[PDB]
This record gives C-alpha cells, sequence and structure tokens, in this order.
C-alpha cells in the first residue's frame, strides 16, 4: 500500500546534538505528514502536523521538513527527556488507511556510570510455598550492556534465570537491570551461597554481591 | 478539558469477542474523525480503523476487515471498537484518537493543512490468549544486612505469578516515588508474570522507615500491601 | 476552506490530483 520507511530504526545521541529521522514515502503524501513521540507505557503524543507545524505547546527544537516523499524530523538541540520512540505517519488518503513508519528509538548519550549491584535472597514466604526466587539488582549504571552470571556454592548458573531491563530514565539517562534465578526449596536448601557477579564498562574487575543461605 | 478515556480491553480466548468504547470529553464529537489505533507489544504503531461519528462513515485496515466494527454514537459521544473472531496477533494496547474536522483544509496564500492525532486516549490492553486469569502473590525483597547505616540501601518487592497483564506497583501508597524502579514483568515457564519494584532509600530509615509497596492488579480483582522489613 | 466533501467522492488518484495542483 503507501509505506513509510522511517531512517534510522535506532540512534543514540548526546545531550545538545542536532538529530534528524528521515520517513520516505513510498509515493506522494503530499504534506499529510504528522510526527509523533512515544515515551514507553504512554500514548504518542503530536509533535509536528502537516509535515512541518509545530503542535501548539511542543518545544521549538522539534520541526518537520518535506522535500518531495522525504519527510525529516529535527531535534535540533538533544534533551535528556527526548528519550523516545518517534513514529512519521501519512494521512493522505481521505478517510483511507493511514501508515506509519517502523519508529525511531533515541537513546541519550552520556557518561559511563557503574551498576550499583544489590542482591536479595528468598522471603521465607515464598519458601514456604516451595520456590525459592534470588533477585539481583544493577542499579543507575550507563552503557545498556551488562552481564549478570549466577553463581550457587561457586558452580556457574544456566537456564534457571530471568532478566529484565527498565526503559531508559527519562532524567539521568541511566538503565537498572533485575536478574531472577529459581530453584526450587529443595535444590535452594541443598547448597549456601549464591552470588551474583556483574561485569559491566563502569567497572574495573567484575564486582559480585553474595550471601549464605543460613 | 479534551479527553479520551477507553474501555473495554481485557483478556479474551482466541475467537471470542470484545468491544472497546471510547468517550470523548471535552471537544465536538460532532465535529472529529475518531481512530483506533494498536500497538502490539515491544511492536509499532497499527492504524486500526476510522470513523466520521455524524455520517458514520468508516475505513477499516486489511488486518481487520470482516472481523471489526467501528461505530459511535454522537448523544453519548463515545466511540466503540466490536472486535470479533480475536487472534494472538490481536494482541495489543488499543488506543483511541481523534481528528478535528476537517482533515484538510485549503487556505489561499497559505495552502494545505492537514489534520493530525492531538488527543488520544491511555490505552486499553487486549489480551488474546487461552491462559487463566490469575492474580499475583507479593514477597519482600528485603534491605541487605551486609550494610553499613551511612549509605544507600535498596528495597522491593517481587509481583509474581499473575495473568494477564498489567499491574501497578506504588510505594507508601504513592508517598514514596523518587528512587523507584518498577521492572517489565517477564513470563515464566508457568505462563504466569513475573516482575520486580525496587526503591533506594537512605541506609539509616531501615527498621525505623515503614516500607510498604501497594500492589494492584486489576485483571483479578487484586490488591495486595506488603511490608518489607529487614 | 474544507476538501473533505470533495475529497469523499474523488479516487486516491483523483484526491491526490486535486491536493497537487492546491500545492
Amino acid at each position: 500500500d503507501i509505506q513509510m520507511t522511517q531512517s534510522p530504526s535506532s540512534l543514540s545521541a548526546s545531550v545538545g546534538d542536532r538529530v534528524t529521522i528521515t520517513c520516505r514515502a513510498s509515493q506522494s503524501v503530499s504534506s499529510a505528514v504528522a510526527w509523533y513521540q512515544q515515551k514507553p507505557g504512554k500514548a504518542p503524543k503530536l509533535l509536528i502536523y502537516s509535515a512541518s507545524s509545530l503542535y501548539s505547546g511542543v518545544p521549538s527544537r522539534f520541526s518537520g521538513s518535506r522535500s518531495g516523499t522525504d519527510f525529516t524530523l529535527t531535534i535540533s538541540s538533544l534533551q535528556p527527556e527526548d528519550f523516545a520512540t518517534y513514529y512519521c505517519q501519512q494521512s493522505v488518503s481521505y478517510m483511507g488507511p493511514l501508515t506509519f513508519g517502523q519508529g525511531t528509538k533515541v537513546e541519550i548519550k552520556r557518561t559511563v556510570a557503574a551498576p550499583s549491584v544489590f542482591i536479595f535472597p528468598p522471603s521465607d514466604s515464598q519458601l514456604k510455598s516451595g520456590t525459592a526466587s534470588v533477585v539481583c539488582l544493577l542499579n543507575n549504571f550507563y552503557p545498556r550492556e551488562a552481564k549478570v552470571q549466577w553463581k550457587v556454592d561457586n558452580a556457574l548458573q544456566s537456564g534457571n534465570s530471568q532478566e529484565s531491563v527498565t526503559e531508559q530514565d527519562s532524567k539521568d539517562s541511566t538503565y537498572s537491570l533485575s536478574s531472577t534465578l529459581t530453584l526450587s526449596k529443595a535444590d535452594y536448601e541443598k547448597h549456601k551461597v549464591y552470588a551474583c557477579e556483574v561485569t559491566h564498562q563502569g567497572l574495573s574487575s567484575p564486582v559480585t554481591k553474595s550471601f549464605n543461605r543460613g | 478539558e479534551v479527553q479520551l478515556v477507553e474501555s473495554g480491553g481485557g483478556l479474551v480466548q482466541p475467537g471470542g469477542s470484545l468491544r472497546l468504547s471510547c468517550a470523548a470529553s471535552g471537544f465536538n464529537f460532532y465535529s472529529s474523525y475518531i481512530h483506533w489505533v494498536r500497538q502490539a507489544p515491544g511492536k509499532g504503531l497499527e492504524w486500526v480503523a476510522s470513523i466520521s461519528p455524524y455520517s458514520g462513515s468508516t475505513s477499516y485496515a486489511d488486518s481487520v476487515k470482516g472481523r471489526f466494527t467501528i461505530s459511535a454514537d454522537t448523544s453519548k459521544n463515545t466511540a466503540y471498537l466490536q472486535m470479533n473472531s480475536l487472534r494472538a496477533e490481536d494482541t495489543a494496547v488499543y488506543y483511541c484518537a481523534r481528528y478535528s474536522w476537517p482533515w484538510v483544509s485549503y487556505k489561499p496564500y497559505y495552502g494545505l493543512h492537514f489534520s493530525a492525532m492531538d488527543y488520544w486516549g491511555q490505552g486499553t490492553l487486549v489480551t488474546v490468549s487461552s491462559a487463566s486469569t490469575k492474580g499475583p502473590s507479593v514477597f519482600p525483597l528485603a534491605p541487605s544486612s551486609k550494610s553499613t547505616s551511612g549509605g544507600t540501601a535498596a528495597l522491593g518487592c517481587l509481583v509474581k505469578d499473575y495473568f494477564p497483564e498489567p499491574v501497578t506497583v506504588s510505594w507508601n501508597s504513592g508517598a514514596l516515588t523518587s528512587g523507584v524502579h518498577t521492572f517489565p514483568a517477564v513470563l515464566q515457564s508457568s505462563g504466569l508474570y513475573s516482575l520486580s519494584s525496587v526503591v533506594t532509600v537512605p541506609s539509616s530509615s531501615l527498621g525505623t522507615q515503614t516500607y510498604i509497596c501497594n500492589v494492584n492488579h486489576k485483571p483479578s480483582n487484586t490488591k495486595v500491601d506488603k511490608k518489607v522489613e529487614p | 476552506m474544507e476538501l473533505d466533501a470533495i475529497l469523499d467522492n474523488l479516487s486516491d488518484e483523483e484526491q491526490i490530483e486535486l491536493l497537487e495542483l492546491l500545492e
């Protein structure tokens, strides 16, 4: 049909940088192009309408331009709160299909920050239910790439862990990670030392946070 | 002011039906176009349907033709999306949004002006699954004994074995918001979700200051308050 | 002025031809 091809699918830039996002329409869409900003878990917010008009209340650093079938969203002075996914959208078909464009994830680039590492044993409450979740928390680090290795009485674990990463913080530009190690109450009681060992660019050496079951 | 409030989403088995409603408040509903736009978890925006509420003219994406029906009641200023024959790929957050009329205008010496989606509702989650609704279990992530009393500590709550999404977590009935990280849920091998919500607090506060996570899972009508002690 | 009533009775190709005349 009518496709909006949105290049780069993702980009990373520093505070104050100029960033440009592109949308090529597969055919003429006139100026029927809007630009939206979507932060995680929220509805998209209109930034640009009719390809070049700044929506009321939007910061002036957002602007849209058109050249033929190419549409450009420019963020002239990148702010930390601009972490988001941006989408173009065409509406050239009156009461016809509206198409979007795959989006652009904009991450904010900041100085390297090491994670604060904590470990949490299972509650007695959960053990009374028959399973054990051991949680390792990595707090407020940046770059997003980080490795967590679980060690139970120094044996490396594999296949019994699940991770989750927060979205980039809109104010300090950091990430946080949660690693959960799952064991049965029996296998949990059959061992003593539960350790979370963390590798990250901000750490000279991998950092281990441990506890003993007793 | 202008508001769009969506209703009717939830968990539904494959092949079933749901009806989303979108109640509009601070604008002329007769003078608008209403769109349903959906987003599958972690994916992009996909337009679903459009309606002109006064003339009742409609348009549909090919993905939903014959299965979905958009309608509107100008008396109630409320638009509707009736979804039949739902499939797993229909799982998404469904958003209501608005064009103010006209779709496109022309003004001499200034050109064309195309409307855009300026007001969106908060969205309603539709999950197409055979899995069953289950309320969560809440466990404390107790702040460590391996500890000083002069810096920062972390504590939290584990919300596990629930379905479907979402879960909301607040701290101290909302009084504590700074330093909170509520993580994206992961789906466990049980077929149920599990997440953590943690906070960093002054390490000196522990044991004196009371820390309660308030977990609400509306799909199951479940509200649990867990006090987190060392 | 509003163009919706005009475009509702034009084909997609006619619509874009009109819109491009008005640019």
